[PDB]
């Protein structure tokens, strides 16, 4: 018995048709070995297509402004009634105070500028962000004809490279190994062999 | 097929000065050396130090099988 | 069908595009009469010398549909407020073993399984033959060499589980998937070149031409067309908008949109607002999958020799410090 | 502010941050703000040599329906210069009330989340 | 109808691989483990 334990378990420590029970052994330990595989073979929104944003979701929150932008951006779109539902309960004085909210992950998501929240995430390098600009979109009265300037002013190479200068200013800012419960196994199994040992040495004497 | 045939020679190499500054042969710690780099029973203060990289070596080729697997 | 009438200056070509689409939506919108008219003069009929394309004089066009971007002069003289890309800007190691602090349990373990060994030299002569069985047991199986068993067998099932939870977490290493902005040159190198990797020279590429010499303004135009490119690939900046274009078509090229180093009607007033307006309420809503659809429109990986450098970030480590430890120990005991 | 603090920007030059005061009841709050458009104010009146204030602003028809957006209505009525600091809103609303001048940058709109994670269940298992 | 319909309902309203364990794995290892087990019992038993 001892001997025939032995074999099982892959040591040396350790007939006509012996070999044939060998035989069992290399495959199964092969499955067991095989189902650790497939244990080990496992595993956002990423996009407004995603039917959580799309369709209504209960936990999913699809955070918004206070109606400063995103509002008229979404009432051209009829289908966005109920996300613009949402927005009813999603319209916040700042974007600050949406970001703070959701830094608990109180609310899954939320959406807003490109530059801001890209930036942010650069700062917040606790976060995720998705990117995947999908709406690519200073103003004046109508009675000052600066305007031409501060258009032509932008316009300059150099001041594009003003532009540059400013983000290079701002922008600047898995092994998942099982172990622990693993450790749990083997100090378990290490007091089993204790009090085995302790069995042991009371059948010695 | 270059690591493995450099490693074992590097092995060989090692284990032959260890037994020669300490027997004062080649071809047998070669053979053994051989042999135990390829994962079979058909074949000393620091020696297990070696035997240390046979096993990851294994894994690591094993890996590499599961990546191409 | 969708085509439009076009001419250049008499016969009469199949002419329709993207430029096309949105001419003919903006003027569905308004309900204006057109015409579609051809360049005749140079590639973009531009003021060279104080002589765009259609506007090169005062009042010759009455109108503004040429891609090329927006500048200062060209805009200095006629509003062209417009969206579009703006063509701005272009062409495991560490890992392997473990983490550090997971594995103490093996060390502890170790611990307790030479006490256990203590444990035994007086149940029923063997500790160096113990201290071997140890040592070389510490590894995995393959190993050239009732309590007593017991012990054994437990430190195998453990030995072996950990094997195998090494095998998934390489498994999971080896999944793994894989694929530079400081300013216009690249990468903060020198403003042309260090003589090595020519190229940018497109002769728009006047837009970066009166920049801060244009790389020397060693541009002989030796790009000539953008196709030309195509051999070009690792024997270049242009116009982003186009490099996409071109880029959409295998032949990996420079894309960066972040970066955008470099950054549509007559002069003629009583046209700027009403068309601004117009595609200020209704483009933001067709406009994007109209030209993506229109127009305008990878984790796999087999093996290589980077398995060599692969196994030398587990090598090296390994072998080098065997060495130096034990010839330390090799001309230090020996007196 | 104690006035404005002073202090050297990364690359060494100093950080314009410049009185600017608006509220926070009602209480007017002095403070000092700062940031790139500011820079961007500050190059356009060198260009032009404007004299030059500001203002931070109170939030971002049977009764009242029309007339109650803050930055561009508030900026209108309040009888403040063309000047204006964020992109905020850039549509055609907004361009038909006063005016958008050239976009002095292209942007979109995007979403920001908190990145998941940890594995478990060794079934090494009961049975 | 042919083109707008039916993208209008499937926004407007009218609207997997994954497994972790379980003991499929003993009916599974049983799969490769009687096959070999009884042929060898009765082999030798012959
Ligand atoms: C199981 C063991 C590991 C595992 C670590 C890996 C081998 C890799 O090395 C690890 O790499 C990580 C990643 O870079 C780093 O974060 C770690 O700093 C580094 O430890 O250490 C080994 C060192 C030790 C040997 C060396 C000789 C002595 C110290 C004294 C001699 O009298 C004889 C006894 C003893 C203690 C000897 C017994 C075994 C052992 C405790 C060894
Ligand atoms: C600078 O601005 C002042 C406004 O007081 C004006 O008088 C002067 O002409 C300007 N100078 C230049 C060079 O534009």
């Amino acid at each position: 018995m001892w001997f025939s334990w032995g074999v099982l378990l892959n040591s040396g420590i350790g007939r006509i048709l012996g070999m044939v029970w060998a035989g069992f052994a290399m495959i199964i330990v092969a499955s067991y070995t095989a189902n650790l595989a497939a244990f080990l073979v496992l595993d956002r929104i990423t996009g407004i297509n995603d039917p959580r944003l799309r369709n209504p979701s209960d936990k999913f929150i699809y955070a918004t402004v206070k109606q400063s932008s995103v509002d008229i951006y979404f009432r051209r779109q009829v289908e966005l009634s109920t996300m613009y539902r949402h927005m009813e309960k999603h319209n916040y004085e700042s974007a600050a105070e949406a970001i703070q909210a959701v830094r608990d992950n109180k609310l899954h998501a939320f959406i807003w500028d490109s530059a801001v929240l890209e930036f942010e995430a650069s700062q917040k390098c606790d976060l995720v962000t998705t990117g995947e600009l999908f709406f690519r979109s200073i103003g004046m009265r109508k009675d000052s004809p600066w305007k031409q300037n501060v258009s032509l002013s932008i316009l300059k190479s150099h001041e594009n490279g003003f532009m540059e200068d400013l983000d290079k200013t701002w922008v600047r800012y898995a092994p998942a190994t099982l172990t622990f419960e693993n450790m749990a196994g083997v100090f378990m199994l290490v007091a089993g062999g204790i009090v085995a040992g302790i069995f042991l040495i009371f059948i010695e004497i | 097929q270059s690591t493995l045939w450099l490693l074992v020679g590097l092995s060989v190499h090692v284990v032959a000065v260890m037994l020669y500054l300490l027997d004062r042969t080649l071809s047998s710690a070669m053979w053994f050396s051989w042999g135990v780099l390829l994962n079979s029973g058909i074949g000393r203060i620091l020696g297990m130090v070696w035997a240390g990289f046979a096993m990851i070596i294994v894994a690591s080729y094993t890996a590499n099988l599961a990546a191409f697997l | 069908r969708d085509s439009v009438p076009c001419r250049s200056q008499p016969e009469k070509r199949c002419c329709k595009g993207f430029c096309i689409d949105i001419l003919k939506r903006l003027a569905h919108t308004i309900g204006f009469s057109y015409d579609l008219y051809l360049v005749t003069n140079g590639k973009h009929g531009k003021k060279i010398d104080g002589v765009m394309i259609g506007e090169v004089f005062y009042q010759r066009a009455d109108m503004a549909i040429g891609s090329l971007t927006i500048n200062e002069e060209r805009s200095e003289i006629v509003d062209f407020s417009v969206p579009f890309v703006e063509t701005g800007i272009m062409v495991s190691a560490f890992l392997e073993p473990y983490s550090p602090a997971v594995w103490v349990m093996m060390f502890v373990m170790c611990l307790t399984v030479v006490a256990v060994t203590v444990f035994i030299f007086e149940y029923l002569f063997t500790i160096g033959k113990s201290i071997w069985l140890l040592w070389a047991l510490v590894f995995n199986n393959s190993v050239p060499v009732t309590t007593s068993k017991i012990m054994v067998l437990v430190w195998a099932f453990f030995a072996v589980i950990f094997l195998a939870s090494y095998t998934a977490n390489l498994a999971a290493f080896m999944i793994q998937e894989e694929y530079s902005g400081l300013s216009d040159r690249k990468f903060q190198r020198p403003q042309e070149q260090p003589p090595l990797k020519f190229g940018t020279v497109p002769n728009t590429e006047k837009n970066i031409r009166s920049n801060y010499h244009s790389y020397m303004v060693r541009y002989n135009q030796p790009r000539v067309e953008e196709a030309l490119t195509q051999l070009k690939a690792g024997k270049f900046i242009y116009d982003a908008a186009v490099l996409n274009y071109m880029a959409r078509k295998c032949k990996l090229v420079t894309i960066g949109s972040g970066k955008v180093f470099a950054t549509a009607l007559h002069k003629g007033s009583r046209w700027k607002r009403p068309i601004d307006l117009a595609l200020l309420q209704f483009l933001g809503d067709d406009e994007i999958e109209m030209l993506e659809r229109l127009w305008l429109s990878d984790k796999i990986e087999v093996m290589s020799s980077k398995l060599d450098i692969d196994n030398m970030a587990g090598v090296f480590y390994m072998l080098l410090v065997a060495m130096g430890l034990s010839l330390l120990v090799f001309a230090w005991e020996h007196l | 502010t104690l006035t404005c603090k002073e202090e050297f920007t990364v690359n060494g030059d100093p950080v314009k941050k410049v009185i600017c005061t608006g509220p926070n009841p009602r209480h007017t709050v002095p403070q000092c703000c700062y940031g790139f458009c500011i820079d961007l104010l500050i190059k356009l009146a060198r260009t032009m040599n404007f004299t030059y204030e500001v203002h931070l602003v109170a939030d971002g028809v049977n009764n009242s329906n029309k007339k109650e957006w803050n930055g561009m209505m508030g900026e209108l009525l309040s009888g403040q210069a063309d000047m204006i600091v964020a992109p905020l809103t850039i549509n055609n609303e907004r361009a038909q009330y006063i005016e958008f001048s050239k976009p002095f940058k292209y942007q979109g709109l995007t979403i920001l989340v908190k990145k998941e994670i940890r594995s478990t269940l060794d079934s090494f298992q009961p049975f």
